[PDB]
């Protein structure tokens, strides 16, 4: 019957909202990582080069 | 009397919400593996 | 405000539960029960919904209340929408106007009332007083006393004050407005002295009184004068508001109201699905289709004539099922011959009942409260009056029919149809009565007597169908078995019933007929068999009621005969106009009393109605009394 149909009618749109929330919750996890990984590695590239050149320079000073 | 309705339809519905949640929170746990990974 | 649809409310019997259930369910109508024990526990309305309802109540009520103070109304119709907000808003300004003005009017009346009343005493005291409450050197105490009081008040004052006070008075009517004047320091004793006497310092209570007697007096002229005029305005506005806005007030009111019930209907079904009735919420799309048909058993809120009219109403009580034998519906056609035939009068009885009938069916303004009879105007309940407008016509037809029962009845007096007695006399037809004399009279005696018996026969036929088809075996056993007695009854009866015409077509027939009677009363056992005695008592009663309905009937025609025709001395001619001294008088008295006779048809009927001859009532028992069923 139709009564319980309204109970149906309520659930289906909620199934979709769990998903929409979820979708955003996977993506964000993904995106938090994207910037973070990229941003440290830059710094560690940077740092390693300087920690080299200045030595070689100081070596040139020898 | 269609009885069945009040004790059962209302369950079916619940379990449709339930299943959605499961696969869902997993997509996030999947992204967690990746979240670690990218930093690693 | 629920999910879209218009709520529909029905309640009815078990049979209509089903018919109704099917009718709502198929179209795409929602939240229907009884169709499961409580999946409307999964349609429990929100608190928000309860709140909206709550608001609707404030508005609904506010309209009614405001309508009341305003002094006009509105009445319930068929539900309609407007939006809550619009209605509340609509209700508010007017309620504010009417309310303010209503108070003002009340105040105005009071101002007038007090001021006029007080105007005279304050004036009398003032005239005497020549200003002294102005002064502190002298203090004055006004007080009113009657001259009943004067020697006593004077003694108390005298005793305290001596001559160190002035007691003066000028009359107000039935007493004198009086002053006791005292010096400052004497004040305390002065009040106490009057108090002992039982009089005391008098002026108006509250703020106005304190003012000089002279001042108060001025104000009294002014307030008294001012207030009726002022009252006119406040009253005018109010009247005006009622006049203009009444429709409006009602429309909001109706709108609101329809919601208050509608919302409630939803809440209860939500909650716990009730039973044999039927709920649902019905869409805008669905809504007419379900309503047009109704099968005649429920109660809703959406969102020739002589034989048919009261008879039509018994049709509704036919349709309900809740038991296994036929529903109670015969009554209206059982009523009708006698209803018309109660009036079987003569010149002043039947044939004058007409004046009333055209007055009532029509409109008569002759009356102090009755004006247009369609509008039910009465010193007695108005509401009650409106419904039986339908009846005024059926009664008018009764009045017409009773008149006819004057010429068939009048066969056995004058006229022609079974007798030959003059088709019409010359002086006063029905000068005296053929029926007063024994032979004619006798036939009428025997005539009622049979009719009570007839209603008994119908009842026991129904009785056996009842216990048979309802499977109330004790009752089945009773309806067939009780009939076993009867042949013997007829046996005994005949030797007195024709006297000489019969008595001997039967005899000691009773001795075997009495055995036939009791056989199955005894088969059920029944540890209370003697009790059948009372079933026999009803028969004598049925007879008596008809007999009286006749005899009191006959008496009615005969008052026109001792009231207009023949009586006095041995019975003489000039009695015609000696009685006319009385003649105008007997007519109205007669009218009042014959109304008493028609309650006897129903008294007869009442014998039958609760005697379980196809009935649900039995000193209560789930179903509405019969009392309510037959009236229109």
């Amino acid at each position: 019957s139709k009564l319980e149909a309204i109970l149906s009618q309520e659930v289906e749109a909620e199934i979709q909202a769990l998903l929409q929330e979820a979708e955003a919750k996977a993506e964000a996890v993904k995106r938090e990582a994207e910037e973070k990984a990229k941003a440290l590695l830059q710094a560690r590239e940077r740092a390693l080069e300087a920690q080299y050149r200045a030595a070689l320079r100081r070596a040139e000073s020898a | 009397g269609l009885i069945k309705s009040l004790a059962e339809k209302e369950k079916q519905l619940l379990e449709r919400l339930e299943a959605a949640k499961k696969e869902a929170e997993e997509r996030v746990k999947r992204a967690e593996a990746e979240a670690k990974a990218l930093l690693e | 405000m629920i999910a879209p649809m218009e709520k529909l409310v029905l309640a009815g019997p078990k049979g209509r539960a089903k018919e109704l259930l099917q009718s709502l369910q198929q179209a795409g109508v929602v939240h229907l029960e009884t169709l499961r024990p409580e999946a409307l526990s999964a349609y429990q309305l929100s608190p928000e919904e309860r709140a909206e309802l709550r608001r609707w109540e404030a508005v609904s009520a506010g309209a009614e209340h405001t309508l009341s103070l305003l002094g006009l109304e509105a009445e319930p119709a068929r539900p309609f929408p407007e939006g809550l907000e619009a209605a509340e808003k609509a209700l508010s300004p007017i309620q504010a106007h009417a309310e303010g003005l209503t108070r003002q009017k009340q105040e105005l009346e009071e101002e007038l009332a007090l001021a006029q009343a007080y105007l005279e005493p304050l004036e009398r005291l003032a005239a005497l007083a020549h200003g002294l409450d102005k002064s502190p050197f002298l203090r004055v105490i006004p007080f009113l006393l009657t001259e009943k009081e004067l020697p006593l008040v004077e003694e108390a004052l005298r005793k305290a004050l001596e001559d160190r006070y002035l007691l003066a008075h000028e009359a107000y009517a039935g007493g004198v407005a009086a002053l006791v004047v005292v010096h400052r320091k004497e004040v305390d004793q002065a009040k106490a002295a009057l108090s002992r006497a039982g009089v005391a310092e008098l002026r108006l209570p509250g703020a106005l009184g304190e003012l000089p007697l002279s001042e108060a007096a001025r104000r009294l002229k002014e307030r008294a004068e001012a207030a009726p005029r002022e009252l006119s305005e406040v009253r005018q506005h109010l009247a005006k508001l009622a006049r203009e806005s009444a429709s409006t007030l009602q429309s909001l009111w109706t709108r609101a109201q329809d919601e208050v019930a509608r919302l409630k209907a939803l809440e209860e079904l939500a909650s716990g699905r009730f039973g044999f009735a039927l709920l649902g919420y019905v869409p805008v799309k669905a809504k007419p289709k379900v309503e047009e048909a109704l099968a005649r058993h429920k109660e809703s809120v959406v969102y020739n004539p002589p034989w048919a009219k009261p008879f039509e109403l018994l049709v509704s009580f036919l349709n309900t099922p809740k038991y296994g034998t036929f529903d109670p519906t015969p009554v209206v056609p059982v009523f009708f011959p006698f209803w018309f035939g109660m009036i079987v009068g003569d010149i002043g009885y039947a044939l004058l009942f007409y004046l009333v009938g055209r007055w009532l069916s029509g409109y008569v303004k002759r009356n102090e409260p009755l004006v247009i009879d369609l509008f039910a105007l009465k010193l007695k309940p108005q509401v009650i009056g409106k419904l039986v407008h339908i009846l005024n016509w059926m009664v008018f037809w009764t009045v017409v029919w009773g008149v006819i029962y004057g010429e068939f009845f009048g066969t056995f007096l004058e006229h022609l149809g079974v007798f030959g007695t003059p088709e019409h006399p010359g002086l006063i037809p029905i000068l005296i009565h053929r029926i007063d004399t024994a032979k004619t009279a006798n036939l009428l005696i025997l005539l009622s007597v049979a009719f009570g018996v007839v209603l008994v026969f119908f009842g026991l036929a129904l009785r056996a169908y009842l216990g048979l088809k309802h499977r109330h075996m004790a009752h089945f056993w009773e309806g067939v078995g009780y009939l076993g007695g009867l042949v013997g009854v007829l046996a005994l009866a005949a030797s007195y019933l024709g006297n000489l015409q019969a008595g001997w077509l039967q005899g000691l027939m009773y001795l075997g007929f009495g055995v036939f009677l009791l056989a199955v009363l005894m088969s059920r056992i029944w540890l209370m068999i003697p009790e059948i005695f009372t079933q026999a008592g009803h028969i004598l009663s049925h007879i008596r009621i008809y007999a009286v309905g006749a005899a009191g009937g006959i008496l009615a025609g005969l008052l026109t005969d001792v009231g207009f025709a023949l009586a006095e001395r041995l019975g003489l001619l000039g009695v015609l106009l000696g009685l006319l001294v009385a003649g105008v008088l007997h007519l109205l008295i007669l009218l009042l009393t014959t109304l008493g006779h028609m309650l006897q048809p129903i008294r007869l009927l009442w014998v039958e109605f609760f005697t379980k001859f196809g009935f649900y009532e039995e000193n209560g028992r789930p179903y509405r009394p019969f009392k309510s069923v037959r009236e229109a």
